[PDB]
């Protein structure tokens, strides 16, 4: 039956495509000519329209696509966009699960992780070839991501803004795979040159290729290697920024058989280099995770946890860390008489001294092409290759050695999380997009206004993973409901991982250990 | 529990 | 390439009260649709990965009455007609070997007695053309049978077509010089 | 950031800019395409963008570009147009002077004289090469203009002269580069 695509597709055109596969590929057509015109994108490629009519996916996608041969393979490097279109439902997939002696099914909706199989993309492949001729190419998976059904098409600035984004990355693996020069120590290290970093405490969310906002408390800004007396390059002006790591502190409830109840749990939101420099490479993202790593390794990231005093709607305010203390009561941080001395104690008592570094893998993300090597990394049937990608990656930063601190195949380097991320964002009072990541320890231990058998019921759906993350998923959606609002929208899932401490320790000491200083710009509290 | 992985390109 | 060892054949007769149109949206006069679906065994499918329907291809026919007076046989002798012969939307090609094959959809219209469905009366219809109770007028009643109302039964109905209908059907078919499938019909 | 430039400017393009540059490099296009249509111009010729978020610029410019191989040699010539803009700040010089016997300093802000240095003229050397693929052609330079702030970009017949004129200009130093008889009087 599936097997009559080779007479259906022998010859011939049709009418067909959805309405929203329909609208993408002319606003992106419309797009690149645009971008031609203004001379802001090279007329050296192609986009083309996958159909689920015309060929075998459950989702539509456009293909931002670029071809060249290298020594004789023709390769071709594909980025789809993802288009869910809210009128058509894709026949469920049956979740059985063995509830010890009880065996129940849920049905549910595949999400850009089920649709995004391996066949999927093979089919992909399959129809790049016969819209550019090319049947013998190999094509590169630059990586998936999805443009959600719910907003208007209307939005050509955002939409300009992927094709240029998701061609930067086509160059860029055509590159790679050219055996284009890495990213290294070497090209920073001027011999008049340093490096220095700075903690920024925000108070404001950093958004996506699609404007959705990701959480952050602190963005770590990695300055510009530069130094005072080196020749002024004419008449100009500039940011003197190398590169940022987005990243946020939870305080999770762990046990223990003396440590304080509490984990400083550093995640890793987003990595970014400056928005001068074009290409994406793995090289750059493991120099750039380095600015996490000093976030407690130098300073001291617990400022982020001050309450924001004299505001009243502080939904993560500090004082409910006391619910988890033994003093079982919200601590009262609205009052003249609290003091950076009651924090420090209140922190003292609750929060561990050792820092865990953690970080968010999203295969369907803005930097998906490289998060699938993290990901890989994690396990599975090509662990030990997206492994040796990694080392090899920060090898070519520092001129090799990374081996000198660890055994990489007794310490992989990301190990698995377990509990995965709901990702979304809801509407505050005014209707701005928020980070559903809001309920966090602190956050919910105040939504549930210290009800902590509410609160308990939510943080064991948060960490019993046991537990099958359908049943997880249905319960995390009923406490937002409850605590956080309906005004909630749910976007692309992800997955999260600890990065090895030896990990951390080579990357940190071979980037130090080969010269590349990096001066801390909040030389003291 | 385990890793799927799917079709990742150019580094393998 | 349709012998899958995991896939046979199906049919279904659809006798609903709706024209087909056209290729510039023309009505087409039927009475049957006779449709071809490919059933799979439940295993492994390519539409894991796709929503997917099992349409293979369609014959509509149309059930005439030849009245053959003999001055013995039930007057009317019905007739399978075939108004237009089509391929899945799956299919782009259009071929002799298609056409034949789906063919063969309007010989299984005529399995038992089931053709016959298309000479029954339907719902509330107050006076409308199709109504077999005009059967009656060539037959010895020289009137309208009273079919459209709740004191005909089915058993008046079995007998209507026993006096008038020949229970065995002629063949035929309409070839359309200028159709979409003139490439073949004018062979 | 220019250790870096070599190889990962050479990967990707973005958008960005100044809104100004950008309407100019677009009305002369259209310009450019109503000139040919009505034979005023050949088709023989390009325009560029040069801007301040690739090249570090102080003011941008379009670049019109001609080219010729002469004697062998890939030759490219140019001639850009400035373009300052008033919701601009441009960095300044400070000048200290010795006024007497105090020095006191005073800023101003780059014209286009200090801001059109030889590394400039450089700049767009390369940037041109880039964008017409002769990595080695050697660039004259036909003689800049400017395209002041202060004025609405609606004078289309100021901006067709313009274009027509930096063609011209453009041949005459192919011309000469090519060994064009000169005039003389006889």
């Amino acid at each position: 039956a599936g097997n009559l695509n080779s007479i259906f597709q022998r010859s011939g055109r049709t009418d067909g495509g959805d309405a929203r596969a329909s609208e993408a590929l002319a606003v992106f057509n419309k797009l690149k000519e645009e971008a031609i015109a203004q001379q802001d994108l090279h007329d050296d490629f192609l986009v083309f329209r996958f159909d689920r009519d015309q060929n075998r996916v459950g989702y539509s996608a456009l293909l931002v696509v670029k071809r060249a041969a290298i020594n004789g393979q023709q390769v071709i490097v594909t980025r789809p966009l993802v288009m869910p279109n809210d009128q058509i439902t894709l026949p469920t997939k049956k979740l059985t699960i063995q509830n010890g002696m009880h065996q129940e099914t849920i049905e549910a909706e595949a999400d850009v992780q089920d649709v995004f199989t391996t066949q999927y993309w093979n089919r992909i492949c399959d129809s790049i070839r016969q819209q550019t001729g090319k049947h013998d190419a190999m094509v590169i998976n630059a990586g998936p991501t999805v443009i959600p059904a719910d907003f208007d098409l209307k939005d050509e600035l955002v939409l300009k803004q992927l094709l240029i984004k998701s061609v930067n990355l086509c160059d860029d693996m055509l590159a790679k795979r050219s055996g284009e020069q890495p990213f290294s120590v070497a090209m920073l290290k001027g011999t008049d040159e340093t490096l220095a970093a700075r903690l920024n405490f925000t108070g404001k969310p950093m958004h996506d290729s699609l404007g959705y906002p990701i959480r952050s408390d602190i963005l770590v800004s990695l300055n510009r290697v530069k130094k005072p007396g080196q020749q002024e390059n004419e008449f100009y002006e500039a940011e003197d920024k190398l590169n940022q790591v987005s990243c946020f502190v939870n305080l999770e409830y762990t046990p223990q058989p003396q440590l304080p109840p509490l984990t400083p749990a550093i995640v890793i939101t987003d990595v970014r280099q400056a928005e001068w420099l074009k290409a994406n490479t793995m090289e750059l993202y493991l120099f750039a995770l380095s600015n996490a790593f000093r976030v407690t390794a130098n300073q001291s990231w617990a400022r982020s946890l001050l309450p924001q005093l004299g505001k009243v709607k502080d939904m993560r305010d500090i004082g409910a860390i006391g619910y988890l203390s033994r003093l079982a009561a919200r601590v009262e941080t609205k009052t003249e008489t609290f003091t950076d001395q009651n924090f420090a104690e209140l922190l003292y008592n609750m929060v561990r001294p050792s820092p865990v570094f953690m970080s968010d893998l999203n295969r369907f993300g803005d930097n998906a092409a490289i998060e699938n090597v993290f990901i890989d990394a994690l396990g599975g049937v090509n662990q030990q290759r997206a492994v040796a990608a990694i080392i090899a990656g920060v090898n070519n930063l520092i001129g090799g050695g990374f081996e000198k601190f660890f055994d990489h195949n007794t310490m992989p380097i990301i190990q698995p999380y377990g509990t995965d991320i709901q990702l979304g964002y809801y509407l505050d009072g005014e209707g701005e997009k928020q980070d559903r990541r809001d309920l966090d320890v602190l956050g919910a231990l105040n939504a549930s206004d210290g009800n902590i058998q509410e609160w308990m019921s939510w943080y064991g759906t948060q960490c019993n993973v046991a537990v099958h993350p359908e049943l997880r998923a249905r319960q995390s959606k009923n406490f937002d409901r409850q605590y956080l609002g309906n005004s909630v929208t749910y976007t692309t899932r992800a997955h999260r991982g600890i990065w090895n401490p030896k990990f951390i320790e080579a990357l940190d000491k071979a980037i130090a250990s080969v010269g590349l200083t990096v001066a801390m710009d909040n030389v003291a509290q | 529990p385990q890793f799927g992985v799917g079709q990742g390109s150019g580094f393998y």
